[PDB]
């Protein structure tokens, strides 16, 4: 907790409205302080991760712009096609790569075909089957929970009385030990 | 009846492996083919630079041809007229030639393998200047120039890290690498967070298994020895009555 | 009967699902093969092109190598004019001026050689280059400095380790990522699923013997004497 | 496990607002910290995308096809009887990007000098950094303004036609086959030209899933973790009451009942 009070005091300068959030936690945290510190540590890591990533992409964007205008000479180096440019080259080059352009076409010089089918499938085909096969157990875990849940209710159906019956059981038995000495004298 | 349903399982349970198995064996072969072309399409690149710069040298040859044709033209007639204070400036200009001499020889010796190695940032001049891209080489270019790091040690500093993240490259071999550059460090945290999920349940589940294989065995063991004893005792409880 | 059909057909659905995945695979493999296959022949075409360029650079290098000496000659012939002046019309001074212009374009070598000297030091610091680059690469270390949060004790301390990091912290990148990778592949599921069954065996043995067997014996073996001696009690 | 279930329930009390209210800090307020710029860069790229890779998606063919004359050269020596007249028509399909090569001697130097900083005049604030460095590093190349003309001398026979053959044809199929094997999945019949212009959405359904669906899977597998946990509780529950049951009642109460009754059944004994 001594770690959270340190960094929260830094976050506190920005969590101005969150007081209505924090104030309710301090009524319940006793069993979750460590959890929220575990949340706090990982989240604090994500922040500085976000800060680095902001710089990384921003520069990575400003330099796509430079290298972009470098290769744009492919258009003008064929400048005789300026009148027919939009109908043939822009139309095709956009209507395919436009969505893929941001994350999926940067290496079209060496992996255009490679990514679109192989690598793109390598992700989707990698994740879909593994989850689906993982879902075959998981939906059996729904089964294993479903049977388990009814086992609990079916089990508690008998413990619905057995857990209550012990108090009757203790009283309906211990009376005998009081008389046992009077019993122990009749065996003669 | 039972066999008919079993057959309905049979048709499923003979192809089921065949689909994944044929797919996944190809999956690994596909992966190689991607990289196994990358290093050779790279050869095109490293080859391309050879073409580019040498083409520039062809241009330079034509250019210096165009700096010598007139230059070598203009001297002769003045030389011929004399062959057939201002002396000092010529003389110190002669000293200029003496250094020019060897430094025209380098005009050729520039392309000694030394420049063949200087070609690494040179042909793509935008990648050259340290005071312009010495951080950019390690952000924008690293994803690109990675494989030559095994030969060109300078890039290795950005490659070996990836070469140890080679599982990360396998899942993003060509273009997806540039985005995990940001996301991966969180992904490991998320995986760390996931194993912490095992921690958040093992923290008290271990005690359960620890608790039970002790507590359970007591009950198992004690009940056994109890049962094997009282078993021989219930029968006597009838022996007391059979005559009575 | 419906219970089994679902169980069988549900696996058939998995088969049908997987069926799509196979058809999702072969068609692109040829295109994945083809364009690469064309590249492989491109090597052979490039095998010639590699000789082609060599036959080009040589034919051009040997030209400038023949002219430069001729260029050097005219200056070496210009020295004779200097030696002629030493032995003793104006346009010879415009000639001198244009030779000075050559010095300007000559210096292009100088701007290159210093660049050539850039490689001559960019190579010398061979395995040390990572440390010298950390001065303009701190962004890369921060990634680890984020990874250091996996080591809270090393969180702040990892800041100054950035210098030998590229050769030393590499192992932390390896061990951490490789472990949490390897842990993911065959510990994150496997150990967790494996562990889980043990609790299932715990409900098992308790049920099998402590509950089922214990309640299967006592309530059946007990009632008989209860009624028999009470029978005499009547 | 009565108390053990109160604990997560008690934790659930504040964790509830950790979800509805405090997720904004980690997912919404971080914009105040840095996540605005990151998304501005992410949105900035969404404009770099429209600018940049349009040339890349066709540049990949210029330096690839242009190879087809590089092989032609050596053969076209003893094929020298034809090299010249074989130039113009054939290059219309196989070797038009030759112009890049025949002009690479300048454009590779000119692309960085003029074009690399000229997608739009807004780069005018950085024209100065490019020039002060290029004005020196490019000094050897600047002396090549006459070589460019000589290559342009006969290649001019090429800069009037190739629009109609390799520009017209090579890309015509280029987009399709690349688009095909993504719509062959379930809509093969429409992949020819129909689902082509519709491909960006169709592929986006895969690109987006590579970020949104992986994240959805993360919770699917993370929920599966919760499934194990909630599965754990119920099993941890049932046994937690079975383990106590035998010791508290069966071994204790059930045994202490009958072996005491026996002395009553077997009392006259």
């Amino acid at each position: 907790d001594a770690a959270r009070i340190s960094e929260v005091k830094a976050w506190l300068t920005s969590q101005f409205e969150a007081v209505g959030k924090e104030v309710p936690n301090f009524e319940y945290t006793h069993r979750s302080i460590t959890h929220l510190y575990n949340l706090a540590t990982a989240s604090q890591a994500k922040s500085q991760a976000a800060t680095i990533v902001a710089n990384d992409f921003r520069l990575k964007a400003s330099e796509y712009r430079a290298q972009a205008a470098r290769i744009r000479e492919i258009l003008e180096s064929a400048g005789m096609s300026q009148e027919s440019l939009p109908s043939n080259v822009v139309s095709s080059a956009q209507v395919l790569a436009n969505v893929a352009n941001l994350l999926n076409i940067r290496d079209t010089e060496l992996s255009s075909f490679l990514v679109a089918m192989g690598d793109i499938s390598l992700r989707k085909t990698g994740v879909e089957e593994k989850r689906a096969k993982a879902q075959k157990e998981s939906n059996a875990l729904l089964d294993y929970t479903r049977k388990a849940i009814q086992r609990l209710t079916y089990l508690k159906k008998i413990l619905a009385q057995l857990e209550d019956d012990v108090v009757p059981c203790e009283s309906q038995m211990e009376n005998w030990k009081t008389n046992l000495e009077v019993m122990a004298v009749k065996e003669e | 009846d039972r066999e008919a349903a079993l057959q309905e399982r049979e048709l499923a349970a003979k192809e089921v492996e065949r689909l994944r198995n044929i797919v996944r064996r190809q999956r690994k072969d596909l992966k190689a083919r991607m990289l196994e072309v990358s290093r050779e399409e790279a050869e095109r690149k490293r080859m391309l630079d050879e073409r580019a710069n040498y083409r520039h040298k062809q241009a330079l040859l034509e250019a210096y041809d165009q700096q010598c044709d007139e230059a070598t033209r203009i001297f002769a007639e003045y030389h011929k007229r004399l062959q057939v204070i201002p002396a000092s400036e010529v003389v110190v200009d002669i000293s200029n030639s003496a250094k020019d001499f060897i430094e025209k020889e380098v005009s050729a010796f520039f392309q000694s393998p030394d420049n063949s190695l200087y070609m690494l940032p040179a042909t793509p001049q935008g990648l050259a200047r340290d005071p312009s891209a010495i951080p950019s080489i390690c952000r924008i270019s690293a994803a690109l120039q990675y494989p030559a790091g095994l030969e060109g040690s300078d890039a290795s500093l950005a490659s070996v890290l990836e070469s140890l993240e080679f599982c990360l490259r396998v899942r993003g071999s060509e273009a997806c690498v540039l985005e995990d550059l940001a996301k991966a460090i969180d992904l490991v945290h998320i995986r760390q967070d996931l194993v912490e999920s095992g921690h958040s349940l093992l923290d008290h589940a271990f005690r359960a298994q620890q608790k039970y294989e002790r507590t359970t065995n007591y009950c198992l063991d004690l009940a056994s020895e109890q049962e094997n004893t009282i078993s021989d005792q219930w029968l006597p409880e009838l022996r007391t009555a059979v005559q009575n | 009967i419906k219970e089994v059909r679902d169980a069988t057909l549900a696996h058939k659905a998995e088969a049908l699902e997987l069926q799509r995945q196979l058809r999702r695979l072969q068609t692109q493999y040829d295109l994945l093969t083809g364009q690469s296959s064309a590249l492989i022949q491109g090597r052979r075409a490039r095998v010639a092109a590699t000789s082609a360029v060599s036959g080009q650079i040589t034919a051009i290098e040997d030209s400038l190598s023949a002219r430069n000496l001729q260029m050097n000659g005219v200056l070496g012939r210009l020295a004779s004019t200097s030696q002629e002046l030493a032995h003793y019309m104006l346009g010879a001074f415009s000639l001198l001026k244009v030779i000075e212009s050559e010095l300007q374009g000559y210096l292009s070598a100088t701007r290159s050689r210093v660049g050539r000297c850039s490689a001559l030091i960019q190579a010398a610091s061979d395995v040390q280059e990572q440390g010298a680059v950390d001065d303009r690469d701190s962004f890369l270390h921060g990634v680890r400095d984020l990874l250091s949060i996996h080591s809270n004790t090393q969180a702040g301390l990892s800041t100054y380790v950035s210098a030998p990091a590229i050769i030393q912290q590499i192992v932390a990148l390896q061990s951490d990522l490789s472990s949490l990778q390897s842990d993911l592949e065959n510990s994150l599921p496997d150990d967790r699923n494996r562990c889980i069954n043990e609790l299932c065996t715990h409900i098992q043995n308790l049920q099998q013997l402590l509950f089922a067997s214990s309640t299967t014996a006592q309530p059946i073996l007990t009632p008989w004497p209860l009624m028999k001696e009470l029978d005499e009690m009547g | 496990q009565g108390a053990a279930q109160n604990l997560p329930a008690d934790v659930n009390q504040l964790i509830d607002q950790l979800e509805r209210h405090c997720l904004a800090p980690d997912g919404s307020l971080v914009t105040k910290s840095v996540y605005s710029d990151l998304q501005l860069a992410r949105e900035e790229m969404s404009r770099e995308r429209l600018r940049y890779l349009e040339a890349m998606a066709i540049y990949c063919e210029a330096v690839a096809m242009v190879e087809e004359y590089q092989q032609a050269i050596s053969v076209a020596n003893h094929g020298g009887i034809r090299d010249v007249q074989g130039l113009y028509p054939q290059l219309g399909l196989k070797n038009s990007p030759q112009v890049y090569e025949t002009l690479e001697h300048r454009l590779v130097v000119a692309e960085a000098a003029q074009k690399l900083r000229l997608p739009l005049i807004s780069d005018g604030g950085e024209i100065h950094e490019e020039e002060i460095e290029k004005w020196l590093g490019i000094t050897p190349a600047y002396l090549s303004y006459v070589q460019l003309q000589n290559t342009i001398s006969m290649d001019m026979a090429d800069y009037q036609m190739f629009l109609a053959r390799e520009i017209e044809g090579r890309l015509k199929e280029k987009c399709d086959k690349l688009a095909d094997a993504i719509v062959d999945d379930t809509d093969s019949s429409t992949g020819n030209r129909n689902s082509s212009a519709r491909l960006p959405e169709r592929v986006k359904f895969i690109i987006e899933e590579i970020e949104r669906d992986e994240a959805a899977l993360r919770e699917d597998l993370y929920s599966a973790d919760r499934k194990f946990a909630e599965y754990y509780n119920v099993l941890e529950q049932i046994l937690g009451v079975l383990i106590k049951l035998v010791k508290d009642l069966k071994l204790e109460h059930q045994h202490k009942y009958n072996e005491m009754q026996k002395t009553w059944l077997c009392k006259r004994c």
